[PDB]
């Protein structure tokens, strides 16, 4: 574990002018991360109700608790990727070996992509403060560059499972 | 001259991601109270847990949505699941209404922006005796009755006395001048029958 | 014991007596000339159905006008009632034989009988003939002189018991006289 | 066959669930007469107590023999079982109206109900009369022609849901027949 604050935090903010903007975009995802994963996986089942049918992959409480875990593990790496600005840790630790794992278990990759697609939609609403149900208080300005970057990190997830 | 299991392990280890079977993900928490001395960012690897309790809420609520939706009912025709083996007993009361399912019925509750369905055992009553009082728990819990059998003259013979007479039966000891515990006598009373079939057969002759 | 027997036949709330082993040996000590008396009453009850049917069939054979229209044995209901009365009288005479006294027959069967037969129009002279046949049948079974049935007895004389039973039947004809 | 919901409730996983909030509003998009169908369920469920009490009492009026000495609604438990079954029968029809499917109604409730009733000696003809009375109040409530209690509704036509409910009760009559 590491901590950065005070005078040392201002040093890391000096390396990139959007240091406050980048940190304000991680605080809109980790504050809503519980609502995001719960809505993504639920929205995956509204679209494809065969997942909670007999023979489904989200039938039984043990499997869906693992499905809910996976969207959280995925989202935590993408949130770390935004804070760090690089996809290196996301690719090396989370996405390397995921698809070979999923085919053996029988996890459907196409519906798994739908959940990641919803979280990417939920992410850019929170970063750009355009959510219809909830708002956050921000200094006035434009974060369109950062919200584009988060979309790119979700597509590395989708590419790795395709 | 080849060890295949050793080659399989070494080839697997040289490519396997160490993190893939551990569910460890980076946690981020940021503190910000509007002063430059308060702001702090920390990161820490932490294993993500499976909350089986909250998984029930998603599974229950969506399956209600999946059943009330009528167009997903045809574009997604779900599969029949065969029920588990439970032995049958021939009485339809325990075959068709076992105690695990018996008396359950869906309560429906409709509110502003909420439709809720709850399966509940429906009890009702008369006086203070309930419908399911027949099946009370064990912690809330005799002689046998015998089988029942199938007048201007009245000054001389009352109705309780008419056609009433003695009745008697015998079994002498089985052997001459010798004791026998199987020997008996019986003395009794009974009302003599009408004998009408024998009286008709005798009247015909 | 024999007084309690009389209460069992007379009372309406008397537990049906069963007697066996040591209580049957007690009864044998209480009854006067017990084994012959028990053999005398056994000979009646073992033939009682043939006795009653033959006695009523006898009184009808001798007066067939009892079965003609206006005859008091005409219709099935009448014939049934006559057959029933023949068995009732035979049963109370068999208890008088068991008891060695007429009191149960007099008290429970013969008291009021004459008046009921008069009130009903039941002919007492032809009733006395039915009774006289069952007298002859009873004397024959007790002395083992019946024509078409023999019973098995130890050798001896039972003429006293036959003479006693005759006195009980002769009492039925004197009460309805 | 079951649906998605009743399949989890027979597994003893969860006994209750709710659809609400935004997810309810998405459910409205995939149904025609979505406000109408939830309104017709409300008219049945809010009168569930009065409907059943009216039905079994009407069965008593139509035939008084059920509470005869020696009847079948004699003793307090059998009457309470009659009210319980009429409540149980009614609530499945209210769920069948909600999802527009008789399958859970047929597989869970109606399956084998007749041979049970024959085993109990339940008069199946009178159980028909209870569920056919319960039909009459349902169609009266939905079309808002109910005399005694009037509901407040946005105007429109509800013949379709009225004809739908009558089919569901008629199916219960067929299995119990
Ligand atoms: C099935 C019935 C089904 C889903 C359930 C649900 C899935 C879904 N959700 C969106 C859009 C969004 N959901 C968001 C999450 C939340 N909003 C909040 O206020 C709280 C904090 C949080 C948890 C509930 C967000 C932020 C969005 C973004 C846009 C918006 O505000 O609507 C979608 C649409 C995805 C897209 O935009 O393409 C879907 C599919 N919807 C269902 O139908
Ligand atoms: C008309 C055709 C007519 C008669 C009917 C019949 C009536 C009658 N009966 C007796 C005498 C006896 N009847 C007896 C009965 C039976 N004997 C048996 O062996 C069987 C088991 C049983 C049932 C049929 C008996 C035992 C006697 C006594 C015989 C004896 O004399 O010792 C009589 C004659 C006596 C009398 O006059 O009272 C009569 C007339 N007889 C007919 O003629
Ligand atoms: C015996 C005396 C016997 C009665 C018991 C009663 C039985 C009966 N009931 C109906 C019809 C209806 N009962 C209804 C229920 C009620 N109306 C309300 O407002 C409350 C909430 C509720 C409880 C009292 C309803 C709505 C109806 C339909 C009538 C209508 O159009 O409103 C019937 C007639 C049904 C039929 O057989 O066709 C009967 C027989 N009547 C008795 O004689
Ligand atoms: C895009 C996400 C938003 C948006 C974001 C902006 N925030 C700006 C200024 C700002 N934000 C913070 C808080 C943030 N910095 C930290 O160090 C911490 C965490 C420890 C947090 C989470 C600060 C401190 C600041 C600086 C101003 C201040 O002192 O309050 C900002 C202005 C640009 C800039 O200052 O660099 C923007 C644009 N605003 C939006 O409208 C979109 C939706
Ligand atoms: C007139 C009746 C007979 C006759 C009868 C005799 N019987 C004699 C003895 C005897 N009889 C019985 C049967 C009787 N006793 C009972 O306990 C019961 C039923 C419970 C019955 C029906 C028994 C047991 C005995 C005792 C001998 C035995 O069988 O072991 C008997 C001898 C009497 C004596 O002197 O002790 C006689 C004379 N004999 C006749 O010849 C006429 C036709
Ligand atoms: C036949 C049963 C009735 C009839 C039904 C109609 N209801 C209409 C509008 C309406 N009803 C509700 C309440 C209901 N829908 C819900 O979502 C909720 C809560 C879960 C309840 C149980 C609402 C909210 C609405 C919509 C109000 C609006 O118009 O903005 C209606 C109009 C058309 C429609 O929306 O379906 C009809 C015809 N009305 C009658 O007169 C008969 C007797
Ligand atoms: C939900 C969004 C999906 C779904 C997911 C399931 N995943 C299951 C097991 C599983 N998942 C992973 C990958 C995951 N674990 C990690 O450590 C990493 C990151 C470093 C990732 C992101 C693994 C390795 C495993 C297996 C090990 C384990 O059980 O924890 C799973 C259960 C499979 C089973 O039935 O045995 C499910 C259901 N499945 C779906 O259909 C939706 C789309
Ligand atoms: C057969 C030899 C007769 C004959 C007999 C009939 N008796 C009728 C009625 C009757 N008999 C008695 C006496 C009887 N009942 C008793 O309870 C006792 C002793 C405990 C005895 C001895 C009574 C009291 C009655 C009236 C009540 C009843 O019927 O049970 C009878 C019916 C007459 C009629 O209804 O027409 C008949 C035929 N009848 C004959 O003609 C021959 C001679
Ligand atoms: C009143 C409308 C009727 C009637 C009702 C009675 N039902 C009796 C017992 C009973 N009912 C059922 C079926 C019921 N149980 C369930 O779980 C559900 C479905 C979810 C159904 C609809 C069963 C299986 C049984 C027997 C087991 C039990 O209740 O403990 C009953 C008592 C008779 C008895 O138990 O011997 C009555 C009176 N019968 C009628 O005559 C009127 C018309």
């Amino acid at each position: 574990a590491a901590y950065v604050g005070g005078s040392d935090l201002q040093a890391l903010k000096s390396f990139i002018a959007d240091g406050n903007k980048r940190l304000d975009a991680v605080n809109s995802i980790v504050s809503n991360a519980s609502c995001m994963v719960s809505d993504a996986v639920s929205g995956m089942i509204c679209e494809n109700p065969g997942l909670i049918s007999p023979g489904g992959n989200c039938y039984t409480n043990r499997r869906m608790a693992a499905c809910l875990r996976d969207g959280e593990i995925i989202l935590r790496y993408v949130s770390y990727a935004l804070l760090a600005g690089d996809a290196s840790v996301l690719e090396d630790r989370c996405l390397n070996g995921l698809k070979e794992t999923y085919i053996a278990l029988g996890v459907p990759t196409n519906s798994s992509i739908r959940a990641v697609s919803i979280m990417k939609a939920q992410a850019v609403a929170f970063i750009t403060n355009t959510a219809t149900e909830r708002k956050m208080s921000f200094a006035a300005g434009d974060c369109t560059s950062l919200a584009s970057e988060v979309a790119s990190y979700f597509d590395r997830v989708g590419a790795a499972i395709s | 001259v080849v060890l295949p299991v050793a080659r399989a392990g070494l080839a697997a280890t040289a490519k396997k991601n160490q993190y893939m079977g551990t569910s460890v993900a980076p946690e981020i928490v940021l503190t910000d109270k509007g002063s430059d001395m308060s702001r702090k960012v920390k990161t820490e690897d932490k294993k993500v847990a499976a909350d089986q309790a909250a998984a029930m809420g998603i599974l229950a609520n969506m399956s209600l949505y999946a059943s009330l939706n009528p167009v997903k009912r045809m574009t997604y025709k779900a599969k029949e699941q065969a029920p588990a083996y439970v032995k049958k007993t021939g009485n339809p009361v325990e075959d068709f209404y076992p105690s695990s399912w018996r008396n359950m019925a869906p309560v429906i509750s409709l509110s502003a922006n909420r439709v809720a369905v709850a399966f509940e055992k429906i009890d009702a009553a008369s006086n203070g005796v309930k419908a399911n009082s027949n099946n009370k728990p064990f912690w809330k819990s005799n002689y046998v009755a015998p089988e029942a059998p199938a007048a201007a003259y009245q000054r001389y013979f009352p109705a309780r006395i008419r056609n009433k007479a003695p009745a008697m039966e015998f079994r002498r000891p089985s052997f001459a001048n010798t004791e026998d515990p199987s020997a008996y006598f019986m003395l009794q009373k009974e009302t003599v029958p009408l004998r009408m079939a024998l009286a008709e057969k005798l009247l015909t002759k």
